[PDB]
């Protein structure tokens, strides 16, 4: 019985996530994405202005 | 003679405590081998944890 979930424990510190990291990497990844879309959109817009030249 | 078969049992018992107490196929209690060496450098310097045998 002490031999069963000491290796429990010891799969455990292998196997398990870091939750808080996790989480500090998903907010920070999901305002990240935000800023990606809005410079997809400034590059989409980039090209628009060469109808002025004409 | 059974206060020498209960010495006889608790020393067998001992051995089988002993030499079933390992984690991923090695053992710092069973003296199977004198150290184990765990990374602790980026360089790959190993963190000895030398074996004491049970």
């Amino acid at each position: 019985g002490k031999l069963q979930d000491s290796l429990d424990a010891g799969v455990g510190n292998l196997v398990d996530a870091d939750l808080a990291k996790e989480s500090a990497k998903l907010q920070s990844l999901q305002t990240k994405q935000q800023l990606g879309v809005q410079a997809l959109s400034i590059a989409n817009q980039t090209p628009q202005t060469i109808l002025s030249l004409f | 003679n059974a206060l020498k078969a209960d010495f006889e049992s608790l020393r067998d018992q001992l051995q089988k405590a002993a030499t079933n107490a390992k984690f991923n196929g090695v053992s710092l209690a069973d003296g199977s081998t004198t150290k184990l060496s765990f990374l602790a450098n980026e360089d790959g310097s190993n963190f000895t944890v030398t074996a004491q045998t049970l």
